[PDB]
């Protein structure tokens, strides 16, 4: 390393030869800065350098392939390996993901944005244990509400956030023990030390004596939704679909996460077939009638009934145009159709959202019912599930059901057919 | 007052007849641009027809607005003096008569759907004379229409070529003021960049890109929503 | 995704030593077998798989156009017959009520058609010099240079360069320009020739 | 095989129990920083 | 509390209203809780699943959920309970909390810190300098 | 390769051996970047998997000449 | 042919005898400018 090995080899020889022989240089290039912040830290900065000219030029150069192609290739090695200089690497693999997910063009997609997308999802998703009788994922638990981590201080190389003081940060998992005591008593008294330790932190920390930690708040228009919907590759949708999942360990995270996704609900419909990773994703996030109740108490059936409707009336607008036949024509609404029979069959938001789901879906398949031209299988699945859904609707006390008879009146005041 | 389509037997009377006036305004023009110029109405009502048939009948209404519009001395060298005067005073009349609407609708239609080389060559002439027969405010009208379906050029495809051509050479042709000049240059530079980005994000820009490079293609094969414009040709009849 | 990986080897250009595989069904040419596999297997997945498939859905897709067009003209006639004691007088939209010829969006194809429109009315336009100023201001030189030389037929790409040639002609601001780009392009391919050899993909261009 | 080159096969896998029980769950931390990493920065810069 | 506010609480309340084993209502309405709008942590749903414990699966009445959140609220302060605090922070029977038994609660939350950090918290927390805390202090720090 | 790493050795014999390596990678790179038809190989080795370098003047009789296979 | 399309049509080549004479001696005098540049690019330090 001291020669300048590892700089001869990236300029020259990790290019050229048999694809063997650049595998060899690249597995070369990984042992050289094993374990060696020097060799690490250089051949790290040399990636950065080299990714970053060529996501300024990525929109002039389409032959971005080749380039970063390989040397993202040496970073996906070299974080595959596990050394004692992780940390760089990671920074690294973070930084130039960040960067190509700020741009939208495919070549710099499928290149360096699925590459780091990979890296992140092979080090969020360990591979399964081999001793421990294989326990699952889950020595530090986070803080419920907070985020100790941070990623701008991290990236500009901070010692005030690092591995290391992160996991000093946080407490050990220990022991809850108290298998058969009930420990009622000892229960409020650590509610109460732990409520007002973490109020002594956070004063000290506005006072400025103490890194300020992060609060559990997204703002619903982030890369998670940059990666979510790019229809350059499935295997980033993939990706995010995987590291998404698997930032879904923690309930309040899973709450984040949730809303994150339901805001997302949206591009969805944007986006049509391309979102099928996201879908599958969120549904399975919320296969437990726990998250179905949760999200539908924030709101979310109002939200997906009125993007049905959106999508209804825009394949109404739609039908007066050409016959342009369009095979992903309903996917969206049949999602989103999907997802509302899904909250539905939970008895609870059945009862509690009756009265108000039944004009919405009246008005859905009243609305669909009008399709000729445009009718496509998957249109004919989402009218079934909306009559379905209404019949599911009409059965209830004689006072809901006058109530929903009250909502068909106003029905078809908004035609010898239809009404 | 009734729409949908014409049933096949009255474009067929319609065809008998329309091949008949083609007939006589080939072998003889001066008679057709006279009796035309007897007779206004024929030549705009002729447009308006071709609006509302087939792309079957469509040749022969062009061919007869063409031999009216722009006589049969250009036609053959395409293929004295009082002759190309009756043409000034024919397409005078039709400027009089065909307000910038029907002009509008012709010129997509024909120009930019027709979806027959032959019938997008033949609107292509016509226009041509129109604008050369015409005085400076028709030109600078005709001009400005063009400009304003050019932003609607994405929408075509290929077809637009023949289009294209006339609005760069009358916009070249036509001595125009500083402001619609930029402002006709904007509007160029525009869809330009319009495109320019589309192709840069497209989803598939990238394997395009690649196959270009390598494989030797004429379609590209992997398209969703497959373009009626590209993908549609105009199959040519056969023996 | 089989494109989209195939395409991935092809780029990585490693010269595998050529593979004589016992099979020798397939009729393959000393100078075809030694081509590129993954160059073969696109050529076969696109040009032959990809391509058949396409043919087969743009027919089923033309198909199911005339379809439609026949259904809606059904209930067209049927409605108009039901619609007596009411006569609109249609004018001129019967073009727009029954015939609905129109490139669907996000056409790659068709895009670059109408790119080369485009082009060929910049080439046009540029001929009238105080056009050509004005399309200089714009900033057409930058566009061109950045997206239009190197992506389309090659003819297309002559066509590109010529009306750059145009814009830059008797403009001392504009041919300035044009000459710090490529200087700035060809003075980066030139701080990674050795480590790159991209380098004759695009400064043989500029 | 491929024993005649002694630089090849000079490869030596070797892992312990407790080391597996420790590499383990370094994989896991290093999971879990990962994690709060991509949280922090979903955060809204608000 | 203005009706608003009660109502959004049934509302909620409704919507999760479930039964089965254990004390899935407890479960329910520590989720009905984070779903208005207020997460607490581990700890204080554990500690009011066990504050509340009337009958089978944890029995709660929209009257008794409305008890318990009144108590805490937006557990913006809690003086009756910084004291509490004290009393449990404060070990040793003494009438000052010290270092030792502040590590001591913080070894019995999970967390290790070191001895250098103890101290730093304990002079941000001594406002006279004296070396100890009374209510006095401990209410400097928490209120702020 | 296996003795250099296998016979206990000193640090000022190591650094030489290492010097040594390094400066026969630096030039065979240097030769293999400056090579005349260099671009060609690069280019055919991307395009058309080729066994061979056809065109090289002066065909080093280690190269072009291999053991000839004994066969029945 | 080719002559359908105008804008194909326009390149229009026109050059003039004294003009000829005039743009000649101009490339002549050009070529000299370039002989000259490469000959000081050549000169020794
Ligand atoms: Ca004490
Ligand atoms: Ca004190
Ligand atoms: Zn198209």
């Amino acid at each position: 390393v001291s020669q300048g090995l590892i700089r001869e080899l990236f300029d020259y020889n990790l290019r050229r030869g048999a694809a063997a022989m650049r595998e060899e240089v690249r597995q070369l290039m990984c042992l050289l800065t094993r374990d060696n912040p020097e060799a690490t830290q250089q051949m790290n900065d040399l990636i950065i350098g080299k990714v970053s000219t060529a996501l300024k030029g990525h929109w002039a150069n389409p032959d971005l392939a080749s380039s970063l192609q390989y040397e993202m290739l040496l970073l996906t090695d070299s974080i595959s390996k596990e050394d004692s200089c992780w940390e760089l690497r990671l920074r690294c693999a973070l930084s130039l993901f960040l960067m190509a997910v700020n741009i939208k063009t495919p070549v710099v997609v499928e290149n360096i944005t699925l590459m780091c997308l990979r890296i992140l999802q092979k080090l969020i998703k360990p591979p399964a244990p081999t001793s421990k009788k294989n326990k699952d994922v889950p020595t530090v638990k986070p803080y419920c509400n907070e985020i100790h981590a941070q990623a701008q201080l991290w990236l500009k190389r901070d010692p005030k956030a690092s591995y290391d003081a992160w996991k000093k940060c946080l407490p050990i998992r220990g022991i809850d023990g108290n298998g058969k005591a009930p420990s009622k008593s000892e229960l409020r008294h650590l509610y109460l030390t732990e409520k007002y330790v973490w109020r002594w932190k956070q004063f000290l920390s506005r006072r400025g004596k103490r890194t300020s930690p992060l609060d559990l708040k997204l703002g619903h228009n982030n890369w998670l939704r940059q990666v979510l919907f790019t229809p350059a590759t499935q295997a980033a949708r993939q990706a995010a679909c995987t590291i998404v999942e698997a930032l879904a360990t923690i309930p309040s995270r899973k709450q984040q996460v949730l809303d994150l996704l339901t805001s997302y609900l949206d591009e969805l419909s944007i986006a049509g077939e391309c979102a099928a990773e996201y879908l599958a994703l969120y549904q399975k996030l919320i296969t437990s009638a726990h998250w179905k109740v949760y999200l539908a108490a924030r709101g979310v059936l109002p939200y997906v009934g009125n993007l049905i409707t959106k999508e209804i009336a825009r394949l109404l607008a739609l039908e007066e145009a050409t016959l342009s036949t369009d095979l992903q024509q309903g996917y969206a609404l049949k999602s989103l159709t999907g997802l509302l029979s899904s909250f539905v069959e939970v008895e609870s938001i059945k009862r509690h959202f009756k009265s108000r789901l039944v004009g919405t879906v009246l008005n859905g398949y009243l609305c669909l019912r009008k399709l000729v031209v445009q009718r496509t299988k998957l249109i004919d699945e989402t009218q079934d599930m909306l009559l379905e859904m209404l019949e599911d609707m009409t059965t209830g006390t004689e006072s809901e059901t006058k109530a929903f008879m009250a909502v068909c009146i106003e029905t078809a005041k908004r035609d010898y057919r239809t009404p | 007052s009734s729409g949908s389509a014409l049933q096949y037997d009255t474009l067929i009377s319609l065809m008998e007849h329309l091949k008949a006036c083609a007939e006589i305004a080939a072998q003889r023009t001066i008679n057709w641009q006279k009796f035309c110029i007897k007779d206004d109405s024929v030549l705009y009502f002729l447009l308006q027809v071709s609006f509302l048939v087939d792309e079957g009948v469509s040749p022969v209404l062009l061919q007869l607005l063409s031999c009216a519009l722009c006589g049969s001395k250009v036609l053959a060298a395409l293929a004295g003096s009082q002759e190309d005067q009756l043409c000034t005073a024919l397409v005078n009349q039709l400027n009089k008569f065909a307000d910038k609407e029907t002009l509008i609708q012709f010129l997509r239609c024909f120009l930019l759907e027709s979806n027959s080389s032959s019938v997008r060559w033949q609107a292509h002439c016509l226009t041509l004379h129109i604008y050369r027969n015409s005085s400076k405010s028709q030109q600078e009208l005709l001009l400005d229409l063009m400009w304003s379906i050019w932003p609607e050029l994405p929408a075509y495809g290929r077809k637009a070529a023949q289009f294209v051509d006339l609005l760069g050479y009358f916009s070249l042709k036509t001595p125009q003021t500083e402001k619609k000049l930029k402002e006709y240059s904007q509007k160029a530079v525009e869809i330009l960049r319009t495109q320019n980005h589309i192709l840069t994000n497209h989803p598939n820009s990238n394997i395009y890109n690649t196959l270009s490079g390598l494989v030797e293609f004429d379609g590209y094969y992997l398209e969703s929503d497959p373009c009626l414009v590209c993908n549609n040709p105009e199959v040519p009849f056969c023996y | 995704p089989q494109l989209e990986n195939l395409l991935c080897k092809v780029n990585e250009a490693a010269p595998e030593k050529p593979q004589d595989d016992s099979g020798t069904a397939g009729g393959i040419s000393s100078t075809s077998a030694s081509v590129n596999r993954y160059i073969l297997q696109l050529a076969q997945e696109y040009c032959g798989d990809c391509k058949n498939s396409f043919d087969e859905l743009s027919k089923i897709i033309q198909k199911v156009f005339a379809s439609r067009k026949e259904l809606l003209e059904y209930d067209l006639q049927q409605r108009e017959a039901a619609t007596k004691s009411s006569r609109t007088s249609v004018q001129p939209t019967f073009t727009a009520s029954q015939y609905r010829h129109t490139s669907s969006t996000k056409c790659y194809g068709c895009a670059s058609a109408v790119t080369e429109h485009c082009i060929t009315l910049l080439r046009a336009l540029a001929t009238n010099p105080a056009l050509r100023h004005i399309l200089v201001s714009q900033g057409l030189i930058r566009e061109l240079f950045d997206y239009n030389l190197r992506r389309g037929a090659a003819a297309m790409r002559e066509e590109v360069r010529q009306l750059m040639c145009l814009l830059t002609r008797d403009n001392p601001e504009a041919t300035q320009q044009m000459n710090d780009l490529i200087i700035g392009k060809v003075s980066t391919a030139l701080k990674g020739h050795w480590a790159n050899p991209d380098l004759a993909s695009s400064l043989q261009y500029e | 095989q491929n024993s005649q080159f002694l630089l090849t096969r000079l490869n030596d896998p070797k892992m312990s129990e407790t080391e597996r029980q420790s590499m383990e769950s370094e994989r896991a931390d290093r999971s879990l920083f990962v994690q709060e990493l991509l949280l922090s920065t979903l955060v809204r810069e608000e | 509390l203005t009706e608003e506010q009660i109502a959004e609480f049934k509302e909620a309340f409704s919507l999760f209203d479930k039964d089965g084993d254990g004390t899935i209502t407890t479960k329910e309405l520590g989720t009905v809780m984070r779903s208005l709008g207020q997460n607490p942590t581990e700890a204080e749903l554990q500690d009011m699943i066990n504050e509340v414990d009337a009958d089978g699966n944890g029995t709660i009445d929209f009257p008794e959920f409305l008890t318990m959140m009144a108590r805490k609220m937006k557990d913006t302060d809690s003086e009756e309970e910084i004291r509490e605090a004290f009393r449990v922070f404060d070990k040793d029977g003494n009438g000052y909390i010290s270092a030792a038994e502040l590590r001591h609660v913080m070894t019995n939350l999970g967390e290790k810190l070191t001895d250098e950090e103890v101290d730093e918290m304990i002079r941000e927390a001594d406002i006279d300098g004296d070396g100890q805390v009374n209510y006095e202090e401990f209410v400097q720090m928490m209120t702020a």
